[PDB]
RNA sequence: CCCCAUGAACGAGGAAUUCCCAGUAAGUGCGGGUCAUAAGCUUGCGUUGAUUAAGUCCCUGCCCUUUGUACACACCGCCCG
RNA sequence: CGCAAGACGGACCAGAGCGAAAGCAUUUGCCAAGAAUGUUUUCAUUAAUCAAGAACGAAAGUCGGAGGUUCGAAGACGAUCAGAUACCGUCGUAGUUCCGACCAUAAACGAUGCCGACUGGCGAUGCGGCGGCGUUAUUCCCAUGACCCGCCGGGCAGCUUCCGGGAAACCAAAGUCUUUGGGUUCCGGGGGGAGUAUGGUUGCAAAGCUGAAACUUAAAGGAAUUGACGGAAGGGCACCACC
């Protein structure tokens, strides 16, 4: 029986990215009108948006994505937290190709800030010019041995440092580098980088850093 | 009706969100959060027989009922996730998934960015009904 | 009397391999046998991008890929013409070809 | 969701579909504007330099 | 399409102009009556077909040598064109540029000439 | 054959299906064959004269490669309880 | 959006690897094991192949639990058909999965015994060793490392070849077979009756091994060749075909 469409009762309020992204402002949301039988806030607080980092940088940063997940809310405005980076389809997909070893390793780690994170790499062996065998995989021996170095990186480079500068870190992407060097010296290797970060555990709220982080 | 803001430049954002498979293609836009919805409407609503369900031209016509409501509510622009039935499913697209792209863009709503997001599973339970294949 | 040397396709140093399913009949076919076929197209496909470049923000952007990679077994892909019977001599052919890479202006 | 009607002239004569063999393939010059050009199919006879009424103008199309 | 023409035909075309070229011409009417000069031919219709294929072929050797046909005059203009030779082409200008190895040919072939050195990188396969 | 009278069904044809591209389809009369007599026939001929593809291999039919075949009185053929 | 269960290890992944074969793709650790190579180590004939005996042995099935996510031998359903107990849809069973026992069979095909020698070209690739005043990657030079090129073993193979084989298809082994003789083991003697009867044996069971006859019958069969013909592929052609 005709009644309450209900959009001609919602509110709208403006997704506010952390500091280290670049612009901020990552678009608009809409929640119930708040009832004393109800908490629009409550309806919107673990909320979680994935955004593009190009959209997030502005740019090369065509692949890649963040999770943002708002952690609260203060009128017409929530602050969002890093919840994750993955890559999309299309680029994971084209990366793989035939004829080359397909090299993962991915470490679980705690930040410094508690927060707990597993966070995966990947790489594909190249075949170097005057290379005139087809193919280019790697050996056994080979892919143990990089694997242990791109493992060591990953929990050096995130057990020192808070979610922040992982973000940071993950932007100009310099832990890319940083495996190319220490495995350039065992074999070849083109690709590399970290995938993906998974969110496990959070430490308890504290408003503090995260308005340290907004604001 | 009503708008997140005037802005005379930047456009309101929610998810577009189609699954094409075949014998029907959903449309879909939601809040860029996904828990809160904002019209639906599938390419079967708007055709009677069955056999076209899935038709872009069915699809066409879901589009162009769902864009309306988008633009009508507040939506100004939209990103779009693509898919497929997926699971141990076809893993293709079906035919009136880009047919429903064309016409909310060509209605003029805004677009951004893209990715598909069937499901690919790091592959089993076997898939249905035996070994033989159908035959047929 | 024997018809391909490769009997079914390539196994020889096996005995076995983990079988697929055709992506058509749901069949099973052994990995080792069964036509493959990868398949890379972008999201939004031909007219499309036009109205995708123009109702996009964005400053190009630079349009993403769906990748597939197919498996047939054998009436499928025969079925569908994915592979065609070729003469006593043709089949041992195993190489491939066509002429210019058909992306836009091919049959 | 839509409605217009579009006129468009025959730049070049393709060949013949239709497993029948009876439908025209055909290259068309918008018209309103030439800087856009489209295969559209056919009924009747058609010959270069006539013109279609084209309702559907995107589509585009091929086998059949 | 309809009218191609039959080797017996086509055979007295090929013909006639191996022994008749300088004789033949541009236009049908004359070749017409010259058929009935140096050949006979049964029936005035054949003989008509025949006239007409045999100019088709002199208007198309009149722009240029076609596939299986020789006459004593083409011979001759063939002939002369088939001489040419410039300032010419090797030098190849002072100084061969080698490859080294190529220089290590001569270096140890016991002979002097002129050099240039710019020979190195390997060197992939397929 | 005529003259009168008696003045039927049939008011557009289902399943099916023939034939056809230019003086062609179709209307329309004539003459020849049969013939003593007997034209609703066949067999031409002129007259009046369109609609409509202008192609293709879908169905059908037949021959073109390649291919499969336990067929070869050849699919209107020769396989299990 | 989270979470639980059970399943399974996609893409990367190949005429590529290993394993006696059956078979075997997530990480990491432990446990022993197996080939190749290198090897101026050790023994001095230790050795080849095999009745009897024995180890392993995909799947289904069977015994008892765990478990049943997924899919599903049976059944019940909806359609289709002249008939439909089917294919096709749906519900859904034992079962799939896992543990401890059975069972001993698969076009378990490379349909090709195993071992040794000899007879023919080229380029791949897994792997080991060896060589280069070759490339690229670094530091102050390095030790690195990955490559290019060559050489040699032993892998799985491929390719091209009037050696030669074979009835041919094919085959560098199916060669070295009337010029018939390197070692050893196994099975077959027209086709059906028949892996049947019967006795023995093994099995909880289902079944497995060994294995006849009476009678029946003049071809069974193989290979290549060619048509005919196809609801196989590229095919065409004609208003006796369509449009």
């Amino acid at each position: 029986k005709k009644v309450v469409d209900p959009f001609s009762k919602k509110d709208w309020y403006d997704v506010k990215a952390p500091a280290m992204f670049n612009i901020r402002n990552i678009g608009k949301t809409l929640v119930t009108r708040t009832q004393g039988t109800k908490i629009a806030s409550d309806g919107l607080k673990g909320r979680v948006f994935e955004v593009s980092l190009a959209d997030l940088q502005n740019d090369e940063v065509a692949f890649r994505k963040f999770k943002l997940i708002t952690e609260d809310v203060q009128g017409k405005n929530c602050l969002t937290n890093f919840h994750g980076m993955d890559l999309t389809r299309d680029k994971m997909c084209s990366m793989v190709k035939k004829w080359q070893t397909m090299i993962e390793a991915h470490v679980d780690v705690k930040t410094t800030d508690g927060y707990l994170l597993h966070l995966f790499c990947v790489g594909f062996t190249k075949k170097c010019n005057n290379q005139i065998r087809k193919t280019s995989y790697a050996q056994h021996q080979q892919v143990r041995q990089i694997r242990k170095k791109m493992m060591e990186i990953m929990t050096r480079e995130v057990q020192t440092n808070d979610l922040k500068e992982v973000v940071n870190k993950l932007i100009p992407d310099s832990i890319g580098k940083d495996i190319e060097k220490a495995c350039q010296s065992i074999y070849p290797l083109h690709d590399v980088f970290v995938r993906k970060v998974k969110m496990l555990k959070k430490p308890k709220f504290e408003l503090g850093k995260l308005m340290e982080l907004h604001g | 009706s009503l708008g997140p803001q005037v802005a005379e430049g930047e456009n309101v954002f929610g998810v577009c969100h189609i699954f094409a498979s075949f014998n029907d293609t959903f449309v879909h836009v939601t809040d860029l959060s996904g828990k809160e919805t904002i019209c639906r409407v599938t390419g079967g609503m708007k055709v009677k027989a069955d056999r076209d369900e899935s038709s872009p031209y069915a699809a066409m016509l879901a589009a162009q009922d769902v864009a309306q409501r988008c633009k009508e509510l507040g939506i100004t622009a939209l990103h779009i996730k693509l898919r497929a039935t997926g699971g141990n499913r076809t893993k293709t697209p079906g035919p009136g998934a880009q047919s429903a792209l064309r016409a909310l863009a060509r209605s003029g709503m805004k677009i951004g960015r893209i990715e598909d997001v069937t499901p690919i599973p790091s592959d089993s339970t076997r898939r249905k009904g035996g070994r033989r294949g159908r035959r047929l | 009397t024997k018809k391909r040397r490769n009997n079914g396709r390539a196994k020889k140093g096996r005995g076995h391999v983990q079988p697929i399913r055709c992506t058509n009949c749901a069949c099973c076919v052994p990995k080792d046998k069964a036509i493959k076929k990868f398949v890379i197209r972008n999201i939004v496909e031909a007219a499309a991008v036009r109205d995708i470049s123009e109702v996009s923000v964005f400053d190009a952007y630079v349009l993403p890929k769906l990748y597939v990679k197919l498996h047939y077994c054998v009436s499928c892909a025969i079925h569908s013409k994915v592979v065609r019977n070729r003469s006593r001599e043709a089949r041992k052919d195993r190489t491939p070809p066509p002429r210019f890479r058909p992306a836009g202006a091919a049959p | 969701r839509v409605q217009p009607i579009k006129l468009a002239r025959v730049t070049k004569v393709l060949g013949r579909t239709g497993s029948q063999g009876q439908c025209t393939q055909v290259r068309v010059e918008f018209m309103d504007d030439t800087s856009r050009s489209i295969i559209r199919n056919v009924k009747g006879p058609v010959r270069e330099g006539d013109v279609l009424t084209l309702l559907e103008s995107e589509r585009e199309a091929r086998r059949l | 399409m309809g009218r191609v023409r039959t080797k017996t035909v086509k055979k007295a075309a090929r013909v006639i102009i191996e022994k008749y070229y300088t004789r033949l011409g541009n236009d049908f009417h004359t070749n017409k009556r010259v058929c009935e000069e140096i050949a006979i031919i049964p029936s005035k219709k054949l003989r008509n077909k025949i006239a007409g294929y045999v100019t088709h072929l002199m208007k198309r050797i009149q722009r240029g040598p076609v596939r299986g046909i020789s006459i004593k005059l083409q011979e001759e203009e063939r002939e002369r064109r088939d001489n040419y030779v410039p300032e010419v082409s090797a030098l190849d200008q002072e100084i061969i540029e080698v490859d080294p190895d190529t220089k290590e040919m001569l270096k140890l072939l016991d002979f002097g000439s002129l050099s240039n050195l710019q020979v190195t990188q390997p060197t992939v396969g397929m």
